[PDB]
């Protein structure tokens, strides 16, 4: 049982890293896009001040 | 890969362009069709270039003689693909 | 690394990584007694053949 | 002690040098009456490995280029397998060993100051065989410097030097 | 030439020299009392004409004389060793020697020929010389291609006893040194000079055997079968017979050159199916031997243009015949776990099949 316990924690853990995975590929790919469009934004100002 | 088309009240007041990334696209969920394996990676709760000798593979001597092989290549098929562009058309900015 | 990792070679025309076969070249001169047929030399025949 | 002028010499001693405390480390053969024992070599890898042995201001480098600059060039010769062998006939009623050695060529670099040699270094090219063979009896002593070798020694004795600078 | 109108392929034996080639592989110096041997281990010439292209004359070669595409896969090697003279230098060179295949167009009585060379075996020309000695031209360079060794013209137009033997199967050893008609299996001729030496040798290769085979029918006699069937009555494997090689050496007279022609062997299995004294099924099953060895003389200095031989087999080994019957495979076997006594019985559990069984004392049953 002990073993089992281990077992299914690890399973549960791999399930999370899933979860995880499942954020950076599907969320956190938006906030990147956004990042670069806030840089290129930024760049854009610059470049009219000067 | 797409032109987005920021219409007025139908005159185009602005055509912007969002490109790809250019990797293969699927349509069908990889997450809600993939399975954790219970049985498999089951365990395991900067460092790997270190069985590599420099000073034992330059003292292997050049090969000087070489028994060739028959058929060693295939061929070169250079994959050729088009790029689709579809168009939105839309009122609030992006 | 890259320079030291080389394809698997093949086997033996006849398949296999073992030992190849033997050939016997250079019987001597035939003395005043003895024939010395046998005396030569044994090399492997398809030496370095991978 | 040596009568040349100052600076350094590529020396090559020839070949045929056997070395010390290493001479049936390839182990023997025993014939019986009237057989013939052939025991030779296939110079081709490992055996062909040559033995540096370099004092300060003579690295491996130094030396080995030198020594392909003037003399032969063991390098590209060692990929090249050479074979060699000896044959012995044992007596009609009596027992024979033979033991098989390596036979190397000496090559120095010395530094020759005033009229005697400051230092040497040694750089020994694997190029033969050589088997020692003796006939024995059942329960007979052999003499211990028929095996056994204290210091090296040529068996075949040249000094080659070169200073390093009609119708 | 005292021929018919046509196309004929001709083969004017091994030993043609080229011109121009003779020192291309090298040769060797020794001073006193050593042996030089110089030899092989181991690509044809085409000479067409606009009537005979390339495939013209190799089918017609592979038709009528020995596969020479098949036959570069196999190995050859000889040796030619010299022993230099008390005091005096002796230097021996090494060339090729090749098969010379004619194809003519004999038109009224030879309006047209083309020719391949086929390398077949070496030649070793030496002279025993002195320091700053002149050697005329004509040992060193051959102007014109020549053949060396014997002159053939082989030439080919292009276009009973009872068995008192039980039903069943059975594997016959017909005997060894089989070799084939038109010199298809010469391995090649050696030329060696008077007060030299010289060999022919067969190095073999792991698993590279090329067996003949020939069966009546491919239904029920294949090779797999017939090999099976050689394996159980002879314990037959051919996983053998490619670590073994084959070695013929020879030494000349003082007094005259001799020409050495090695051939590769089979040895000759034919498997029968006798019914009601019919030979109903054959097979025929040639393993390579161990070749054959034939020594012969230089001739004295014309020839005769002679047609080529029936297509077959000719025996150069001693006159044998050797029958083993074999179990069929498709009939079963029962075991007696037991031996008989005195008495036993034994009850059948439609078809033929056998019943193995020992007795426990020898004696009539």
């Amino acid at each position: 049982l002990f073993n089992i316990y281990l077992k299914n924690i690890l399973y549960f853990k791999k399930v999370y890293f899933n979860f995880l995975d499942q954020w950076w590929t599907e969320y956190y790919s938006q906030y990147f896009d956004l990042i670069c469009m806030a840089k290129q934004s930024i760049l854009a100002q610059e470049k009219l001040i000067k | 890969e797409e032109i987005i088309n920021l219409l007025n009240n139908n005159v185009s007041l602005m055509r912007s362009n969002i490109y790809g990334d250019g990797l293969k696209s699927t349509v069908d969920d990889f997450y809600s069709n993939y399975k954790i394996p219970y049985n498999r990676a089951y365990e395991y709760h900067d460092s790997s270039l270190d069985n590599v000798n420099i000073g034992v593979i330059d003292n292997i001597p050049e090969i000087i003689d070489v028994n060739p092989y028959k058929e060693n290549c295939d061929k070169f098929s250079p994959v050729q693909k088009i790029t689709s562009t579809r168009e939105i058309n839309t009122n609030i900015p992006w | 690394l890259i320079s030291t990792a080389i394809p698997f070679p093949y086997g033996y025309i006849g398949g296999g990584y073992y030992a190849p076969n033997m050939i016997t070249f250079g019987s001597a001169p035939k003395s005043n007694k003895k024939l010395n047929s046998l005396i030569s030399s044994t090399i492997p025949f398809p030496y370095a053949g991978y | 002690t040596i009568d040349l002028a100052d600076g350094n010499y590529v020396v090559s001693r020839g070949d045929g040098w056997i070395l010390s405390r290493q001479n049936q480390i390839l182990g023997g053969s025993v014939i019986s009456n009237g057989s013939t024992g052939i025991v030779g070599d296939l110079r081709v890898n490992d055996n062909a490995i040559p033995y540096y042995y370099p004092t300060p201001s003579f690295n491996e480098e130094y030396i080995k280029n030198n020594i392909q600059t003037v003399f032969a060039n063991f390098t590209e010769a060692n990929q090249i397998p050479i074979g060699f062998e000896f044959s012995k006939t044992a007596p009609s009623n009596k027992n024979l060993y033979m033991y098989l050695q390596y036979t190397y060529i000496r090559y120095e670099i010395i530094k020759v100051l005033q009229h005697e040699i400051i230092e040497r270094a040694v750089l020994y090219v694997p190029s033969l065989g050589y088997v020692k063979s003796i006939e024995f009896n059942p329960g007979e002593k052999i003499n211990k410097d028929f095996y056994f070798l204290t210091n090296d020694k040529c068996i075949l004795e040249q000094f080659l030097y070169k200073k390093i600078l009609r119708v | 030439i005292d021929l018919a109108d046509g196309n004929y392929v001709v083969s004017r034996g091994d030993g043609w020299i080229l011109s121009r080639q003779n020192q291309i592989l090298g040769g060797s110096v020794i001073s006193n009392g050593s042996t030089g041997i110089v030899g092989d281990l181991r690509i044809p010439y085409y000479y067409p004409t606009p009537s005979f292209n390339e495939e013209y004359i190799k089918n017609n070669i592979q038709t009528v004389f020995a596969n020479f595409t098949e036959a570069n896969q196999i190995p050859i090697g000889f040796e030619f060793s010299k022993t230099a003279p008390s005091n005096k230098n002796l230097y021996m060179y090494l060339q090729y020697t090749y098969i010379r295949y004619e194809i003519i167009k004999v038109l009224q009585h030879i309006i047209e020929r083309a020719v391949l060379y086929v390398p077949s075996l070496g030649y070793v020309k030496s002279i025993e010389f002195n320091p700053g000695e002149k050697i005329n031209k004509d040992f060193y360079f051959l102007t014109n291609d020549k053949c060396i060794l014997n002159e053939q013209f082989l030439y080919k137009k292009i276009l009973q006893r009872v068995l008192p033997y039980s039903n069943g199967l059975y594997v016959i050893n017909k005997g060894d040194g089989y070799i084939r008609t038109n010199d298809k299996d010469l391995i090649g001729t050696l030329l060696i000079e008077a007060g030299s030496s010289g060999s022919i040798i067969q190095p073999r290769l792991r698993n590279t055997t090329r067996p003949l085979f020939t069966t009546s029918n491919d239904a029920k006699f294949s090779q797999q079968y017939t090999e099976e069937r050689l394996k159980d009555a002879f314990n037959v494997q051919l996983f053998n017979t490619s670590t073994s090689l084959f070695k013929f050496v020879e030494e000349a007279p003082s007094n005259k050159n001799i020409c050495i022609k090695a051939y590769n062997t089979y040895e000759k299995y034919e498997l029968i199916d006798y019914q009601n004294g019919s030979i109903v099924n054959k097979a025929e099953y040639y393993l390579p031997s161990l070749g054959y060895c034939e020594v012969t003389n230089a001739p004295s200095p014309e020839v005769v243009k002679t047609q080529v031989a029936e297509d077959g087999f000719i025996q150069n080994g001693p006159e044998e015949e050797i029958v083993v019957g074999v179990i069929d495979p498709s009939e079963n076997i029962q075991e007696i776990n037991t031996a008989i006594s005195d008495n036993y019985t034994y009850n059948i559990p439609n078809n033929p099949f056998y019943i193995l069984f020992t007795v426990n004392t020898t004696g009539i049953y």
